[PDB]
Formats: structure tokens, C-alpha cells, sequence
């Protein structure tokens, strides 16, 4: 007979029938998947009296466990149970509620946000509901809806209560966020822009994602801070930092000012490392889990030898900080020493005046005085052999992969600022972002600049053709400009950066899939011109977008320290030997949208940034921004059991795909990351990597290290991120 | 182990 | 081991037939002549073409000199020191002749009673008495100890085996299985604490935690508001968790049912529990403490053990010619063997208990397309064993009507009318639906009328040397793989399983299983029909979850289906490996 | 470990003098009314001015209810299972009493004869049934094997 526990607590018959249609229903349209299959491993599991929230557990994770490479359809079946589960769960039926009557039930109970009643009538939520297409929510993958279910939806996070579904979530996203667009344009925008993002066109980051719409104002995931060479600076960075992480953003920290060890920071510069890494972590659960940070400094520090071996886990405590990442920061003169064979100085900040400004803005400036201060020989300072620091340096990258590089002259001779009145001169946690800074006096002085960069993707596998981009570069800046009149800053010079620039970084995701796609590869050279082609149109079009914008609502306050408002573009200040790797003309008219720029500025001083994503492109079965899967399958834990993920259009494009470990090496790669730093105004989480079992003896030759170092540098790469290495 | 997830099975 | 040989020349005397007509010979010696030899005729041509399989010490004793046959005995421990010398002088003189020993020591009161100093000393005593006979200390002599899980010491016992404690807080060569009821899965699940006693005081909780449940619920939940008497309180989940936890990583402690032991057994629990298992968790039969190595009023249990090969016989109703033969072969023998020990001839005599149980049953599922994960096999199984109990049923009732029941057959809950398909467990009706085939209820009379020769017949063992000689899967599990691979000094010695090349993809090897659910349903079921208990494994493939962790949910939730399909007993916890 | 107490409330009932002579007057209980109180005062103040020394189970239990006070046996081992056995139920019966035990194991036969596999698994066995009630097998029972 077997039983079965309703919602409320009182049996019931079992209904195999009524499994059995919610199977067939899931399995409309999927290929290679077994209902009989998915019944005969679930039904087993079953025992007189079982709770009716079990058997929906069971039917999904039943089918999650099929997911294969030979049938990833699997992926859907298992997802549709799953949407089906939720629906349930939320609505107490497969069919959501109206619109309205959902919102006005979720602001009574504080979940959503009761400014969406003020800002909207009850007829405009009625036409909103039109817009919405539930059975979207068909179109997710199994670890798709994982991802909505574990940090996206609207959620108790006591009793695990889920409230909403994913087109809830996509309609108030675009709600909030064109809330005060005028009437006339006002719900066109939320129309398309929800489309764009429910049809993953659009993708969005986990902040926007799960806060949008409630009472929360936080959606700042990442900040960048200078540190001066001042205790008061010193404490404010500090201040700043703890502020931050306990809202959960990653902090890029700039501090190669503080002098060395021994100067007229008599006792240096790790001590305030070590309490800049306490700060990072002042909000983590035991302290590692949560709160991250890359700190940057200059390659010729007095300090650096003691700086590059920070992470090696085999020194002493005092030498020692190990739960930071580093950026390293170089220019043409020390690579140039390198391949001389010479000699690097090592000066502290402090004795050197004039010194640090020009390493970012003014390389012949640079060079003079660097020579000149080799020169006088009352400056306290370090000689040693260029080989030795660069084969130190690539040793740290090479085993902990943290050790980072940024080009300081790439970031200033190839930029959307100025570097005489703001030079770039650090990154943020990942690499990606290249905004200017200034010091803090106290964690409140309006004179400080803390830069701030909301973040969205592009998806390259939804979209059908680069002209689609225009109508998604509008709602992608749109979007996000209303975004940074609505969040919340905690600390003034933050605000200062967001609101004096309006910066943004937009990139893109599902790469490798798009090469697959168009029978490109990333190893060969083979898809050059087409990333050219692809990223042309990428930044051309986001321009566009801000320069319509400025038209429409005004430049921004500080748009007149940018280089476009000097009438140059990228297309001008790019490195020059990318001539030598691609030759695909302009396809879009830059000499009219240079004077449309010139003319009316731009809404943003920065627009294109190329971040990692890995949450993000989950949500729309992406491979990770521009990088090659490892393999066809992706495997993650959770306590649900195993999930799976299979790379999109497995079935058709396998042998299409290059995975990983496929590249012989990494020249293809960053060419490829040089072609599209020619149309980046920020820059690139780009990876290195190595398989030890393609070398003698499976040892990396530093020669080979120094090499791609190089090659990047040629190709006018501003950042190197992690070095993976294969193991096994 | 989740004593909720146990309590509904009958022995 | 099994042709006569020179054990010190490496002479072999005889080859197989002879072996197999004179094993024939011997147990049908004192038949009639009437029908002595057509009885010998059938019980060769059956083992001969291995229907029939039989146990080792059958094998290579039966035509010999001697008259050592018992490989498996029971002994109950009571809780003074003459019982405990009385248990240990037992089992030395039963290791000696090579029997696996099943030990109850669940009486002896805890560490802190008015054993001043505890169980654990005592149980390094049986370890040392169990090893006594042993080549180095390590190899030969086996034993399975029993206590419940309520005894006041069980934290200090369940982790006694845990190879990374101190020295007197272990005793690591010996087997456990801890004993559970209803009651204590209950406060499991409803997130509760159990209270430890020990046996010495709680005057009549012993007794009813295996005969009476509801007595025991009652001195239980009394026991627990009187505050003068001495006891300890855990949170349900932390003692099952620590069990788990020990039988994980061990795979050896076990688990036994002792209601399920009760509610569904040929015996009556009021005159004759069953309290106890032996090494590998299959028999289930009463015993009564002994006050000294000679004491009449002790009782130790014997069982004489063999097997239907499933993949040998071409349907069911062949059963019938061979449970005569099985039953008749092995009633002899009781009459034959030697007794060291007066309890233990109690027992034997009392009771002519046989555990006759099966191999090759992966096999027999092969070639009928089924498979034992998914449920296919559940009606197959039903009707499978119900031809198997039946027809053991009838040959021991016809046996019965020859030669007189057993003396004390008056003990079994069948003596009372009551049948095997009367008590088991409910919940089997959920998950098969095949009918009876056979007439249950003319047996029924005819055994109320005329008894059994035999108090048990049916327990489903372990086989591994025996199922080799007819190149049969062992007892009833799926085997690992294709091939069987043992070492030896004459080189590799390869197995493959029967019939492969027609067969391959039929058979569902061990890892191929998604879970237990399958397996636990079809033991469920071979319960129903089954007089003692079967030796159930439980297998878990580190790969087949997160991070390679088997999760204490999963663990638990699979203790908790075997016993809602009526599993007696809970063996082996086998962990796949890389 | 000598004078009359309660082990849980560790109250203490007699003083040294009443010991002494109590000892001496269940030891000479039993001779007659003529030389008895004679044997009980000279046995008293020979103990009592420390010329006699009396072992422990004797100077804490004679006067008590118990009957204990064997401290030292001696256990000859047979060339058999049952000597085997009754050696052990012996060690077991008289460490519960606290005795110390010299176990003579040389008839014991080798390994290898036609007992096969030889002594060690029975003097762990003895060692077992020394230790079998103790503590945790460490502390309390001891023996010396010949």
C-alpha cells in the first residue's frame, strides 16, 4: 500500500502515478534520459510513512546522479524537479502567484524592499506581471538552480524557507534598478532588461543577484585602498579594510609606500602587513574562511626579497604572512635589466623623492632618476642581480600560484586616465580592476579616494550575432549607473571614487564555448581575429552606451581627468607589436564616436574589465569567463550529494572544445588576452599555466617562466593572476 | 546528523 | 583440507567420489537396510553434482577416525566468577578443536557495583581463551562477543576494538555485535537520551529486553525515574553515532535485532530466548549459563551447517528430494559426533537444531534477469524461499513421524501451531506481493499433530571455502568481480564466476550497487521465511559521495531500513578501497 | 589499611590498642579457660611493642566479618586442557581475594609437539586470569611463573 506524510502531518496512499507524470513532464524535449530509470533508484529508497518533502529529494538527487558526459540531459531532469520542488515549497503549488499580490505579501513580511509599492502601482505590477515568463525557470541547469536555491533566492535563513523564483527575482531586479526612470521609458526598460537577463544574455554578480530588492542597501563587492606612509594612514587603511570585509568584499590594498626596515617603520613594513591581513580577516568564521585580499608594491623596494617569500609556508612566524595574496609591480626598465643581465637597486620609498610617482606615471622620468639615485651614493640602498630577484619571484608564483604581476607603465601608457593627474597604481583582489586611488588621513577624510567598480558579464554563448550587443551594452551601463545612485557607502572617500568616476567593469563569460562554437581554438593562433572582432565590438558598443548616457543625464563629475576626454581611445595608446598577431580591420566608425566623445563625454570613466566568474556562469551553464575548462565535466560537493556539471553542448561540440591541458603551452592564450587588453579600459584576470609531465624529468624550467613573463609583457598584458600547475 | 530528517521515518 | 592425506609426507590416499560415497556412507550407516543404500545413492549423486553443498569439517572428518564435526558453538556468561571460569574453560576446549565461538557477556555487571573492577578484564580473559590454541596468537580461534546496548559500560566497549587507544582499555581480537530493540531506535529517532544500567541493577530488565517488550518499556521507563538506582544518561544520536563510527571503521561491530530474535522465531521467548548470535551472525538460538565446566543445568548451542546450491538445480520442487536428503544427512550426524562439553550435548540432543541455508544466489539472479538493487528480484526471492523453508519444514516433519520429534520440541513457538509466515515482520507486504504456493496450512496440522525432528532448519552463512568446490558466488552476495584472484605457494589461483561468458552483463557486482535499499529489502524478505538469521553485509563506495566522506546520515537511515524490514542481525560493513 | 573504617564516608571506628588486642582475641578464642586471657595478653604486647609483625590481610581483617586472609598460593600446572583450565579458574577465584600467585607452566608441552602450538598462548591466558580483576589489567594481581 505504502503511505506517505503530507505537508501538514497526517498519512495518505502513495501516488506512483502522480511521480510518474511529474517525471514525463520534467523529461519533455530531453535526450537519452530515463524515466523508468530515475523511478527504479528512487523508489527503492521509499519506506512506509515517508514525509512528501523526502520523495521530491529523493526523484531529484536520483536523477542528479545520472548526469554523464553520455547524458547530460540529465542536467534539465534534474533541475525541472528541482524548480518543481521549489515551486511547492514557495507557493504551496507549481504556479506562482500574481505578481502584486506577491510583492505586497513579501514587504508585510519584511523581505522585500516597500519602496516597490510606493515606486509602483498596482496596474503597473499587473503589466510587469505580463512581461514574465515562468516557464523560463525550464531553461536552468541542475547546478544552476543549486546556486538560486543555496545564495541567490529570497530565503529564511533560520528555518531554510525559500519565498520566491528565479523570475521574481529577475522582474523586482530590473524594478529596482529602473525604479526612477520616467513613466514614458520606465517599464520598457524593465521589460527588456529582464528579458536580457532571464534569457542569460546578461549576467548579473551574487550581490545584485540576492540583494537587489530586499532591504539591504550593500552591493559593493570589491574596493581598492592606498595606504600612505603614516601610522594615521596606516589606521584609517585598517579601519577602512574591517569595514568592508564584514560586508563580504575582497579588498585590494596598495602598500609599497610604507619605508623599509631601518629608515629615519624604524622596525618596517611586515609588521603593518600582519595587521592588514588581522583586518582582512576580522570578520571570518574561524578565521580563514571568508574576507580576501591582494596587496601590491613595487618590485624594487628595499624590502622585497622578505616580501616575495611571505606565503612560503616553511619560514618563521615574524617572516611570515601567509593569508594574502601579492601583487608584484614592474616595469620596462626592470624586465630590461633582466634581459641585460644586470643589476636591480633597491630603494625605500622614504629615500627616493620623486621616485614612486614616476614608476607609474612617467617611465623616462623614472628612468632618470632611478639612474640618477644608482648614482649618489649617500641614498641608502640594495644591489642584486636581476636574475636572481625575477627566478625568486617566479619560484613564489610557481609554488604557492599567488604571487601576482601587475605592469605599472602598461596600466598608465594604455589607460582610460591620465596619469599625471590619477595614475593606476594597484589592482583589486583578482586582478581585473585598474582604477586610481588616494590615501587616507582618518577613515572619514573627504580628501582620500577608495575605488569602487560594480561588475556584470556578457554571456557569448546566448547571444547570436556582435549587434545584439548594442541594444544589451544599454541595459548592461544603464543598469548598473542606477545601480550606483542606490547602494549604500560606509566609508566617505569610497563614495568620493564611485560618484567622481562611475566606474564600471563589464566582461564577459562562456569564451571558450564561442571559439568552440565558431571551430576556434585557443593554442594556434587560429581565433586572433575573431577576438578581435569579438572585443571591438565589445567596447565599442559599451562606449556608445555611456556616451548616450552622458548625453542624456550628464558626464561624470570627474570625467574631464580621463584620456577620452582628451579625444584619444584605446584604439590609439594600444601596445604596438598586437599588429604583428592579428590583422582584422575596425569594423565600427571609432572617428565618429571619438568626437560623440569629445562632444558629450561619458556617463563612466572605465566601462570593460574581464573578472573570473564561477558562480556567476553556473546560473546559465557558462564556461568561466574567458578561460578553458579542465574538462567536459565539472564536479562540486555539496551536502545534497555530488553535482555535476556538464560544459554546454557537450553533445555537439566536443571535439570542438580545447580543454585546459590540451595547449602544448601558453603563447596562444596570451595573445589572445593581448588582443583584447587593445579594448579593455581596465584589465584581465589572465592565468599561466604548466603540466609538469610535458617537461624533463616533470620539472618547470624557469627558463620557460621567464619566457611567457616576457611574452605577456610583449602583448602589453597589464596583469598576470594565478599560476596553475597540474598535479598528477 | 539531522535528528528532523531521522524523526519522520517509522520503525 | 578436505582428501585424506599424510599431513606430514604431503601423501594424498583418496580422490573425490571416494570422499563423497563414503561421507554418503557414514551418515546413513544405521538405516535399514530396507533403505539404507538408496539412501546413499541419493545423497552421493547430490553432493556429487553439487545440489548439495556441505561444510568443511563434514568434508574431510566424516569416514576418519574422528568425531570432531562442531565448528560453531554458543555459550552464555552469568554474572559470577564460577559462570565466567565455567565460559572460558568452554571455549578452550571448543578453539582447541577449532570452533568459531559465539560469546553472550552482556550479564557480567559494570566497573563500580557493589566487577568491582568491570567487564573489560574479563573480556581480555575469553580474547586469551579464544587465542588460546592459536599458531602465533594471531591466526586461528574466533569469536563474536554480545552485550546491550543499554549496559552501563557500552561506551568504553563499543571503541574496545579502536587500534589507537591505551592497552588495558582494549581488546581488539574479538568481534562485537551490540544489541538493540525498538525502544532504543525510538529514542533515536525522536532525538532522546538513553539511559545505561547495569544488568545487576535492574532486577528483571535483562530478561525482558529480549522476551518482553512492553515489560521492558514499563521497568525501563520506572527504572529511570527511581534515583537511587545506579545509571548514566547519552543522547540517543551520540551512542548510535559512536557505534556507527566503530563499525565503519572496523567493519566489525555488528548489530542484532533482539526483538525481531523474539517476536519472529521457532522459539517461544518466555521458556527459551534467544539472546545471542555466534561469529559471523547467523545463528539464533537459546542458551543458559553454566556454573561449571561439567554443569547438566547449562545449556551451550550447536548448530550443523549446509547449503543448497541455487545455480545447481533446474526449479524448485527439486527442493523436496533434496531437504530430505539435508535434513536426514545432518540429523544423523548429531547422533554421531562427540559432545567435550555436557551443556553442549544438551543443547544438540534438546533441540537437533540445523541451519541449512544456500549459495550461488547471485548466480540464480543472473540467469533470471534480475538484479539486486533495484527491487526486481523481490517476488523471486519470496518465492524462492518460501520453497526452501516449506519444504525443509516437511522433511523434519516427516522425519518426525519416523523417528520421533525432538525432546524438546514443546519449546518452539511452532509446537503451538504458530508458523514462520505468521510472525514476520509487516512491512514486507509493502514491497512484495508474490502469494504462497504451498500448502502452509495442511503443514500447519500435520505439525501441530506430529511436531519436528529438528527446533530450527533454515540460517542463511557465509560460504568461501565450500561454494569454491562447485565454482558457486558466495551464500547470497553479489560477488566484487568477474574474477577471484587468491594467493597461494603454488602460484596464483584464479576463480571466474559461473557462466561469465553467457552472463556478464546479467550479474550486478558488488560496487555496481547505487546502495543498500536493494540488498536490505531481499534479506527483508529471505527473513520472512528463515528460522535463525542470515549474515547481512552493509557496503559503502567512498566515491559515490561528497568529498569521499560516508555521511553518519546515510549510515544511520540504512540501520534504520534493515531493521523496518524485520533484520534480525546486521554482519560485516565492507568500505570499498581506492 | 589497617584500622576499621568506612571506605565512602571515610569515618574511622577503633584506635591502634583495640586492634591488637582483638586480633589476639580471635586467634585465641578457641583455647581454654585456662591459658586463654594468659596467650591473649602476652600475644597483645608482643604485637603492640612492635617484636611481632603481622601482615596486612591479618592486621586489617582478624576482629571483621570476613574470612580472607590468604595472601601467597602456589598453582603446579598439568601437561592438559583441564589442568589448564583449573589453573586458571583457581588464579581467577584467589585474585578476587587479592592473593599473589606463584603458577609453575613447565610441564606445559612445546610447539610443535604431536600443547602444538605451544606455551605463550596459555601464559597470556594465565596472565588474563591474574589481571582479571584489576583496575584496567595494570594495577592489582600479580604473579610469578616457573
Amino acid at each position: 500500500n505504502l503511505l506517505v506524510t503530507k505537508r501538514d502531518g497526517s498519512t495518505e496512499r502513495i501516488n506512483l502515478d502522480k511521480i510518474h507524470r511529474v517525471l514525463d513532464w520534467a523529461a519533455e524535449g530531453l535526450h537519452n534520459v530515463s524515466i523508468s530509470q530515475v523511478e527504479l533508484r528512487s523508489h527503492i529508497q521509499f519506506y512506509d510513512g515517508i514525509k512528501t518533502s523526502d520523495i521530491h529529494e529523493t526523484i531529484i538527487k536520483a536523477a542528479a546522479d545520472l548526469i554523464s558526459r553520455d547524458a547530460p540531459d540529465y542536467q534539465y531532469l534534474a533541475a525541472r524537479l528541482a524548480i518543481f520542488h521549489l515551486r511547492k515549497k514557495a507557493y504551496g503549488q507549481f504556479e506562482p502567484p500574481a505578481l502584486y499580490d506577491h510583492v505586497v505579501k513579501m514587504v508585510e513580511m519584511g523581505k522585500y524592499d516597500n519602496h516597490l509599492l510606493e515606486d509602483y502601482t498596482e496596474e503597473e505590477f499587473k503589466q510587469m506581471d505580463t512581461f514574465i515568463d515562468h516557464d523560463r525557470d525550464m531553461t536552468f541547469s541542475y547546478a544552476a538552480v543549486k546556486q538560486l536555491e543555496g545564495k541567490y533566492l529570497v530565503q529564511n535563513r533560520v528555518t531554510g524557507e525559500i519565498y520566491e523564483s528565479a523570475q521574481f527575482l529577475y522582474i523586482l531586479v530590473a524594478a529596482c534598478l529602473f525604479s526612477n526612470y520616467p513613466r514614458e521609458t520606465r517599464l520598457q526598460y524593465v521589460k527588456r532588461f529582464y528579458d536580457a537577463v532571464s534569457t542569460f544574455k546578461i549576467s548579473l554578480p551574487t550581490p545584485i543577484m540576492s540583494g537587489v530588492r530586499t532591504p539591504t542597501r550593500q552591493f559593493s563587492s570589491c574596493v581598492l585602498i592606498e595606504c600612505g606612509d603614516s601610522l594615521d594612514s596606516i589606521n584609517a587603511t585598517s579601519s577602512a579594510i574591517v569595514k568592508y570585509v564584514s560586508q563580504r568584499a575582497g579588498i585590494g590594498i596598495n602598500a609599497g609606500r610604507i619605508r623599509a626596515l631601518g629608515s629615519p617603520f624604524h622596525t618596517g613594513c611586515i609588521p603593518f602587513y600582519k595587521h592588514f591581513q588581522t583586518a582582512v580577516k576580522s570578520c571570518s568564521q574561524g578565521g580563514v574562511r571568508g574576507g580576501a585580499a591582494t596587496l601590491f608594491y613595487p618590485m624594487w623596494h628595499l624590502e622585497v626579497e622578505s616580501l616575495l617569500v611571505l606565503k612560503n609556508n616553511r619560514g618563521v612566524e615574524g617572516n611570515r604572512v601567509r593569508h594574502m595574496d601579492y601583487g608584484v609591480q614592474i616595469n620596462k626598465l626592470m624586465y630590461t635589466r633582466l634581459l641585460k643581465g644586470e643589476d636591480i637597486t633597491l630603494f625605500s620609498p622614504s629615500d627616493v623623492p620623486g621616485l614612486y610617482d614616476a614608476f607609474f606615471a612617467d617611465q623616462e622620468e623614472f628612468e632618470r632618476l632611478y639612474t640618477k639615485y644608482e648614482k649618489d651614493d649617500s641614498i641608502r640602498k640594495q644591489r642584486v642581480k636581476a636574475v636572481e630577484l625575477f627566478s625568486l619571484m617566479m619560484q613564489e608564483r610557481a609554488s604557492t600560484g599567488r604571487i601576482y604581476i601587475q605592469n605599472v607603465d602598461h596600466c598608465n601608457t594604455h589607460s582610460p586616465f591620465d596619469p599625471a593627474i590619477a595614475p593606476v597604481r594597484q589592482s583589486n583582489l583578482a586582478l581585473e580592476i585598474a582604477l586610481p586611488t588616494k590615501p587616507l588621513n582618518d577613515v572619514n577624510d573627504e580628501n582620500g579616494e577608495i575605488a569602487l567598480c560594480t561588475l556584470s558579464a556578457f554571456n557569448l554563448g546566448a547571444i547570436n550575432n556582435l549587434d545584439e550587443l548594442e541594444e544589451l551594452a544599454i541595459l548592461a551601463v544603464r543598469a548598473l549607473d542606477a545601480l550606483l545612485d542606490y547602494q549604500d557607502y560606509p566609508i566617505p572617500a569610497a563614495k568620493r571614487g564611485a560618484m567622481g568616476r562611475r566606474t564600471l567593469g563589464i566582461g564577459v563569460i562562456n569564451f571558450a564555448y564561442y571559439l568552440a562554437k565558431h571551430g576556434k581554438r585557443y593554442s594556434d593562433g587560429s581565433a586572433n581575429n575573431l577576438t578581435h572582432k569579438t572585443f571591438e565590438a565589445i567596447q565599442y558598443y559599451l562606449l556608445k552606451a555611456s556616451n548616450e548616457l552622458a548625453k542624456e543625464q550628464g558626464a561624470c563629475p570627474w570625467f574631464n581627468e580621463t584620456t577620452y576626454a582628451k579625444g584619444i581611445l584605446p584604439i590609439d595608446t594600444y601596445k604596438k607589436d598586437l599588429d604583428t598577431i592579428a590583422n582584422e580591420p575596425l569594423h565600427y566608425d571609432w572617428e565618429a564616436l571619438r568626437e560623440s566623445i569629445k562632444t558629450h563625454g561619458l556617463r563612466n570613466s572605465t566601462l570593460s574589465a574581464l573578472m573570473p566568474s564561477e558562480t556567476s556562469s553556473q546560473i546559465s551553464n557558462a564556461t568561466n569567463g574567458i578561460e578553458p575548462p579542465r574538462g567536459y565535466v565539472s564536479i562540486k560537493a555539496s551536502k545534497d550529494g555530488i553535482l555535476r556539471q556538464v560544459v554546454p553542448d557537450y553533445e555537439h561540440l566536443h571535439d570542438a572544445y580545447e580543454l585546459l591541458w590540451e595547449m602544448p603551452g601558453n603563447d596562444g592564450y596570451l595573445q589572445l588576452v593581448g588582443i583584447m587588453q587593445k579594448f579593455i579600459d581596465q584589465s584581465i584576470s589572465a592565468n599561466t599555466n604548466y603540466d609538469p609531465s610535458r617537461f624533463p624529468s616533470g620539472k618547470v624550467p624557469m627558463q620557460q617562466l621567464l619566457k611567457d613573463l616576457l611574452t605577456a609583457y610583449k602583448f602589453g598584458v597589464k596583469t598576470l593572476y594565478y599560476q596553475n600547475t597540474r598535479d598528477g | 546528523v539531522d535528528t528532523d530528517d531521522l524523526s519522520n521515518f517509522q520503525l
